């Protein structure tokens, strides 16, 4: 082979964009979890 | 006025339980069950916010609880000990009506109804401070003072 | 050497002065019967949890 080797679980594709739409979609549900969970513990500090 | 309506856990001096509206209400940190196996076979839920325990009365002896309201004003109060005071923003009693085993115990106002529930207290002779849970509006609180433990 | 020691003392300058604020902030409640404070002021201040 005339080319160097490739970073095989790096250096993946443009269009392994799906990474990212899935990455965005699950790492957001978790961030929107934990704001979810940050307000009502905030809530529940004003009802001590 | 013996108007009131209970049950205690494991048939010993375990703490109580009470009938208020329409749900059973008990302590998180009493040991053993309900003495009453009609009560005793329900589905609990529990908070660690407010040492405390509940579920919904059967329907053939929901007739039978207790009346409850939110208002605390300042003056006297009934409870199974007697003595029962609120006053400063705190619940009160003196030293010999409250210790360990008499948890769960509901104070009723003038008028017959359920203000608060004892949970335990911190000591003092003419005026013990008490450890409490209560409604406020329409929405359930926990008091507490300095320096109280649980019965 | 001499701006380590300048920027160090400003951020040193800082708390100083947000110790300085708080305290004047913070006494009042602090000096008044009946465990006074509000919710959003325990949170900025930092006083641990709650009015208690």
């Amino acid at each position: 082979a005339s080319h160097t080797t490739l970073g095989v679980q790096d250096i993946s594709v443009t269009a392994m964009s799906w990474v990212q739409k899935i990455t965005g979609g699950v790492g957001l549900v978790v961030a929107v979890a934990a704001l979810i969970l940050i307000v009502v513990l905030c809530v529940s500090f004003s009802r001590h | 006025n013996d108007c009131i309506f209970e049950v205690k856990h494991e048939g010993k001096v375990t703490g109580y339980a009470c009938l208020v509206g329409d749900k059973v209400m008990k302590p998180a940190h009493v040991k053993g069950t309900i003495d009453n196996a009609d009560l005793a076979k329900l589905a609990f839920k529990r908070s660690s916010k407010y040492d405390l325990e509940c579920a919904q009365i059967p329907v053939h002896m929901k007739s039978d609880a207790s009346k409850f309201t939110h208002e605390k004003p300042e003056g006297y109060y009934n409870w199974h000990h007697g003595a029962v005071q609120y006053s400063g923003g705190r619940f009160t009693i003196p030293t010999g009506a409250g210790k360990p085993g008499d948890s769960g115990r509901p104070i009723f106002d003038n008028k017959g109804r359920v203000v608060a529930i004892v949970l335990g207290g911190a000591n003092e002779g003419a005026r013990t401070a008490l450890s409490v849970v209560t409604w406020n509006k329409d929405i359930v609180t926990k008091i507490t003072p300095e320096g109280a433990e649980e019965w | 050497s001499v701006a380590s020691f300048v920027l160090l003392s400003m951020v040193g300058v800082a708390v100083g002065m947000c110790m300085c604020a708080r305290r004047r902030c913070i006494t009042p409640y602090e000096l008044t019967p009946g465990a006074t404070v509000p919710f959003l002021l325990s949170l900025i201040c930092c006083i641990r949890t709650a009015k208690a």
